[PDB]
C-alpha cells in the first residue's frame, strides 16, 4: 500500500495476479468423477473440477491449471491466437492501419509470458518463431504509442485497444503530464 | 491456576502444538521451541480432564502465557524457563 | 446475490477502484461482512478435516491419507485462503493509508451540520477508532514539540483564514484511466443515460464545464478523462477504472 | 495550495523586485538597514510570500510588484526559438511553480500559451531519455538531466523507475 | 530576514526525503536538528515581544494607526513563515516513522528486539512517545474485527506454492503447526511458502 510508491500504481505483480484470476482451457489427465474429499471452493466454482473426466475438455482458472501442470496431472491448451497465422493476420492487420491498435486480448503479453514459462510442452508451434513474433508485434505497438504521446492536452484521450500493462508502464507520465498542462490552464482563467 | 481434577494425564505434544501454535506464532508472538512446547505439556495436563474438547480453558491458559511476554521484554525463543513464567503467573495471583 | 463469485468479482472491483482514486470510497459494509464470516467458517471447515485425518493417524499406526484425491483439494483451500486474505489486506491497509492523508478534511466534514457526508457511512468503525486516536496523539505531538511557543491568535492546526490554506481536501480533477462497461446487467433499453450515434454502438454523455464541452465516451473504448465528470458513472458501475 | 508540500515551500522563498509606494519609519531590516528609516520610492528584492501579501492590503497597496527579470523579453523569446535545448536550470530552478503563480496574480494568457508549449515539448524529449533502458552485453542523458527543473526531475525518476520495475519483470528467468 | 533561518531547516527536510526516496531497503533517519528549532523558538519570542511592545506604543497614542498596521502584518507573517517550515519538518519525520511502525510487523519497536534499523538516540523524546502510542494503535488494531487477516502481513501476492529457502542464522528446532524446522546454519529447505514467512521477514532465512 504505502511503501515502495504503490500509491497510485499497480506493480507488474498485481498486474500478474489478476491475469491469473482468469479461465483458462485444460486437458485432465486424471477422473475425478463422483461414484455411483471434495474441492468446495469459496471464490471459484467448483462444479467442473468435481466432476471431471480424463480425455475430455473442461475449464477452470488459471493458478489452478498452473497447479495441477506443477503435478502431472493437467495439459493446458493455449489460445487460439498463440498461433503462428492468426500472429501474422494481426501483424498485417497492424501495418496497413496506422492509426488503430489491432484487437489483442487485454492480457497477451502476461498470458504469453506466463505460458512460455511453465507450459513450454503444450505448443504446437515451435516456440522461437513465436517468440520473435511477440517482439514484431511489440515493436510496432512502441512505434504508434510513440507517435500518439505527441497530440497531449487538458481535455481527455481516447487509447481504444491498448493493453494492461502497456497502460502500466505509461501511467504516471501521462497523468501528470495533462495534470500540470491542466493546472496552467485553470490558472489563467 | 486451579487444581482438584481426577489426575494428570501424560500426553504428548504434538497433539498439543497446533492450538499453541495458532494463538502464539500466528497473531502474536512466535518461536515455540520444542523444548519450551514439551515444557508447556505439564501444567496444560495438570487440569487435562476433559478437555481439547472443551470450550475457553485452554485458549484462556495461552493468553495468560502471553501476558508475561507482552509485560516482561524477554525474548523470542521459548526455553525451558516456560514453567519458570507460570510460576509468576501464579505468584500474580 | 446468494453467489460466492460474484461477492470475489464485487471485492475485486473496488479494490480496483480504491486503488486509482482520489477520493475516499464509501464502505461496502455487508460485502467485507460476508467475507470475513465465510473465511471464520473456512477456515475452521480446513482445521477440521485436518485434525479428524491426524487423530485417526496416531491411534492403531493407519496408513497417511491415501494420496489419490487427497491432497491437491486441501491445497486448494489454502492456497484460496491465503489469495482471498491478502486482497483484503490490500485494501484495508491502502483506504487506511487515504484516512491518514485527510484526517482534517474527514473533522471538518463531521463537524459540519449541513452536509449529508457523514463518517458513519463513510467510515468502518476500526476506522473511527483508528481516526480518533491518531488525531490525539499527533496533536499531543505537535502540540508538545512546537505550536506550545506561539502566539494566541494562531495557535491552530486548522486555519482556512490564513495565508494558506491548511486543511487538504481531494483533487476532485485528478486524470485517470477508465473503461466504459456499460449497463451494469443489462438492457440497454432500460438505461435512459444511453443515447445511439451515427454507425456505432451507444454512447454516454458527458459535459466539461470549465472547458465547456460536450464528450462521448463510446462503449468498449479506454478513456483517459477528469475524474470530476465520470463520478456518477462509477458510483452506478456505468465505467471502471482500470 | 500544499502546505505540507516541501517544494512549494522552498519556490515559495524567492525574491522577487518591487518597490514602496508609501513612506513609513520603523522599517529597515529589510534593507538590512536597522536604524534607518525606508523612504518612499525604494526598490527592495522581497521573498514571495511577503511580497505577495504586501501588495494586496493598502485602493493604493503599500507596495507594488515588478517585472522579474526570468520573464523578460529575452526568456520568452529563447523559449520560442528552441525549447529543448534551453537551460531552465540555470534561469531558476523553480521556474514552473512560479510561473503558475504569476499567471494566477496577474491574469496573463500569452504565458500560459508559452508555458504549456515549452511543457508540451519537453515531454517528449523526458520520455525519450526515460525509456531509453541500458542492455549489457550516453553523453546526450547526462548533458540533458542537468537542464531540467526541479519539477522535471521527479517526472523523470518515476517514469524510468517505472520502465525499469516493467523490464525487470518482462525477463526474469 | 527573520525566516531566512528556517529555510535552511526546510533544505534539510528535502535532503532526508531523498534518502527516504532513494530507499532500495529501510533507512535511518539522521540527527534531531533541535538547535535550529530552538533558533526559530528564540527569533519567533523576539518577534513576540516586538508585537507587543507594538501594541504599548501604539495604545499611548505616539504613532500613526497605518504605519502600525505594516510592521503587524511583517511580524505575524514573519511567525507564520516560521510555523509552516516547522511543521512541514514535522510531519516529514513523523511520515518516515509511521512507515518504519508498520513495517515491524506492529510489536513495540525499540522495547523489545528490533531490526536493528534505527538507533535510540536519533528520535527526539516527543518522537519516542508518538511512536510508543502508534504501535500500540496497530497493535489494538490487530485483534479487531480483522483477526484472520494479518493486517502487518506481506505485501506482495502469494504466486509460488513452494519455494526453496536457505537459513542466515544458525537457531534451535522450531515447532510450526503440524511439524518442526530444524535450523542449522548453511542448510537449504524445500517447503511451501506460508510456512517460513515469518522467518524470511525476520531474517532468518533467505531467498524466495
Amino acid at each position: 500500500s504505502l511503501p515502495a510508491h504503490l500509491q497510485q500504481t499497480f506493480s507488474p505483480e498485481e498486474i500478474q495476479f489478476i491475469v491469473e484470476n482468469e479461465p483458462i482451457k485444460i486437458f485432465p489427465r486424471i477422473t475425478t468423477r463422483q461414484k455411483i474429499t471434495r474441492w468446495q471452493l469459496i471464490t471459484t466454482d467448483d462444479k467442473a473440477l468435481n466432476n471431471m473426466v480424463a480425455m475430455r475438455s473442461t475449464e477452470v482458472v488459471l493458478w489452478i491449471a498452473l497447479l495441477l501442470k506443477q503435478q502431472s496431472k493437467c495439459s493446458i491448451v493455449a489460445p487460439q491466437w498463440l498461433t503462428t497465422k492468426e500472429l501474422d493476420r494481426k501483424i498485417q492487420y497492424e501495418k496497413t492501419h496506422p492509426d488503430r491498435f489491432s484487437e489483442l486480448p487485454w492480457n497477451w503479453l502476461v498470458l504469453a509470458r506466463i505460458l512460455f514459462n511453465k507450459a513450454k510442452d503444450d505448443f504446437h508451434d515451435p516456440i522461437h518463431e513465436l517468440r520473435g513474433k511477440i517482439q514484431d508485434l511489440r515493436e510496432i505497438r512502441q512505434i504508434k504509442v510513440l507517435k500518439g504521446l505527441k497530440y497531449l492536452n487538458e481535455s481527455h484521450l481516447q487509447l481504444d485497444n491498448l493493453s494492461l500493462l502497456e497502460i502500466n508502464e505509461l501511467r504516471p507520465f501521462i497523468t501528470e503530464i495533462m495534470d500540470k498542462l491542466r493546472e496552467i490552464h485553470t490558472a489563467s482563467l | 491456576f486451579g487444581s482438584g481434577n481426577v489426575l494428570p494425564v501424560k500426553i504428548q505434544p504434538p497433539l498439543l502444538r497446533p492450538l499453541a501454535y495458532r494463538v502464539l506464532s500466528r497473531k502474536y508472538g512466535l518461536s515455540i521451541k520444542s523444548d519450551g512446547l514439551s515444557a508447556l505439556a505439564e501444567f496444560v495436563g495438570t487440569n487435562i480432564g476433559a478437555n481439547w474438547r472443551q470450550g475457553p480453558a485452554t485458549i484462556k491458559f495461552l493468553e495468560q502465557f502471553a501476558a508475561v511476554w507482552k509485560q516482561q521484554e524477554r525474548g523470542l525463543f521459548i526455553d525451558q524457563s516456560g514453567v519458570k513464567e507460570v510460576i509468576q503467573e501464579m505468584k500474580e495471583r | 446475490y446468494v453467489s460466492p463469485q460474484q461477492d470475489f468479482s464485487d471485492l475485486m472491483k473496488s479494490w480496483k477502484n480504491e486503488r486509482c482514486s482520489p477520493e475516499l470510497l464509501p464502505y461496502p459494509h455487508q460485502l467485507m461482512k460476508r467475507l470475513l464470516n465465510r473465511i471464520s467458517m473456512q477456515s475452521q471447515l480446513i482445521e477440521n478435516i485436518s485434525m479428524g485425518f491426524l487423530d485417526m493417524q496416531n491411534a492403531s499406526n493407519a496408513n497417511p491419507p491415501m494420496p489419490n484425491e487427497s491432497k491437491l483439494p486441501l491445497l486448494c483451500m489454502e492456497t484460496e485462503l491465503e489469495r482471498l486474505k491478502f486482497v483484503i489486506r490490500s485494501y484495508i491497509r491502502c483506504r487506511l493509508s487515504k484516512i491518514d492523508k485527510f484526517s482534517l478534511y474527514l473533522r471538518q466534514l463531521n463537524e459540519d451540520e449541513n452536509s449529508l457526508i457523514s463518517l458513519t457511512d463513510l467510515l468502518s468503525k476500526d476506522e473511527i477508532k483508528y481516526h480518533d486516536t491518531h488525531s490525539l496523539i499527533w496533536l499531543k505531538l505537535v502540540n508538545d514539540s512546537i505550536l506550545k511557543y506561539m502566539p494566541e491568535e494562531l495557535q491552530a492546526i486548522n486555519d482556512t483564514e490564513g495565508s494558506v490554506n491548511m486543511i487538504d481536501e481531494p483533487d476532485w480533477n485528478k486524470f485517470v484511466f477508465i473503461h466504459v462497461n456499460g449497463p451494469p446487467d443489462g438492457k440497454w433499453n432500460e438505461d435512459p443515460l444511453l443515447q445511439e450515434n451515427e454507425f456505432g454502438k451507444p454512447c454516454y454523455t458527458v459535459t466539461i464545464p470549465d472547458l465547456k464541452e460536450e464528450v462521448e465516451l463510446t462503449i468498449g473504448s479506454i478513456y483517459v478523462m477528469r475524474y470530476e465528470v465520470i463520478r456518477d458513472l462509477l458510483r452506478d458501475d456505468k465505467v471502471a477504472l482500470i | 495550495m500544499g502546505y505540507y508540500d516541501i517544494d512549494d515551500v522552498l519556490a515559495d522563498g524567492t525574491e522577487f523586485p518591487c518597490k514602496f509606494q508609501y513612506d513609513i519609519p520603523g522599517l529597515g531590516y529589510l534593507e538590512n538597514n536597522p536604524g534607518r528609516p525606508i523612504t518612499k520610492n525604494t526598490k527592495l528584492s522581497l521573498p514571495l510570500w511577503l511580497a505577495r501579501i504586501l501588495a494586496i492590503v493598502g485602493p493604493v497597496p503599500f507596495v507594488e510588484l515588478l517585472p522579474p527579470d526570468m520573464f523578460s523579453t529575452k526568456v520568452m523569446n529563447a523559449i520560442k526559438t528552441d525549447p529543448v535545448a534551453l537551460d531552465l536550470h540555470s534561469i531558476n530552478s523553480h521556474f514552473f511553480s512560479l510561473a503558475i503563480k504569476w499567471i494566477m496574480l496577474f491574469s496573463e494568457k500569452e504565458l500560459a500559451n508559452v508555458v504549456s508549449e515549452l511543457l508540451l515539448q519537453r515531454a517528449q524529449e523526458l520520455n525519450h531519455h526515460a525509456s531509453s533502458l541500458s542492455i549489457d552485453l550516453n553523453i546526450a542523458t547526462s548533458t540533458f538531466l542537468l537542464k531540467l527543473e526541479e519539477m522535471e526531475k521527479e517526472i523523470y525518476k518515476k517514469s524510468h523507475e517505472s520502465y525499469k520495475d516493467t523490464k525487470r519483470w518482462m525477463f526474469k528467468k | 530576514m527573520y525566516g531566512d533561518l528556517g529555510n535552511k531547516l526546510v533544505l534539510e527536510a528535502k535532503r532526508t526525503k531523498q534518502l527516504y526516496a532513494r530507499s532500495n531497503q529501510d533507512v535511518n533517519l539522521p540527527m534531531y536538528h533541535e538547535d535550529i528549532i530552538r533558533n526559530i523558538l528564540k527569533e519567533v519570542s523576539n518577534l513576540r515581544k516586538n508585537t507587543e511592545y507594538l501594541k504599548e506604543q501604539q495604545q499611548l497614542g505616539m504613532l500613526d494607526d497605518k504605519v502600525a498596521k505594516c510592521q503587524y502584518f511583517v511580524t505575524l507573517l514573519c511567525m507564520e513563515r516560521n510555523k509552516r517550515c516547522l511543521l512541514a519538518y514535522q510531519r516529514l519525520r513523523t511520515d518516515i516513522l509511521d512507515s518504519m511502525a508498520w513495517n515491524n510487523n506492529g510489536l513495540d519497536l525499540m522495547s523489545s528486539i528490533t531490526f536493528s534499523q534505527q538507533d535510540t538516540n536519533n528520535l527526539s523524546h516527543q518522537e519516542q512517545e508518538y511512536l510508543k502510542e502508534y504501535c500500540d494503535l496497530i497493535t489494538d488494531l490487530k485483534s479487531g474485527d480483522l483477526v484472520d487477516i494479518d493486517l502487518s502481513g506481506s505485501l506482495v501476492p502469494p504466486s509460488d506454492v513452494f519455494i526453496d529457502v536457505r537459513v542466515l542464522k544458525d537457531a534451535g528446532e522450531i515447532q510450526t503447526e503440524y511439524g518442526v524446522f530444524n535450523l542449522i546454519k548453511d542448510s537449504q529447505f524445500f517447503v511451501r511458502q506460508s510456512d517460513v514467512e515469518r522467518l524470511i521477514q525476520q531474517g532468518y532465512l533467505q531467498k524466495i
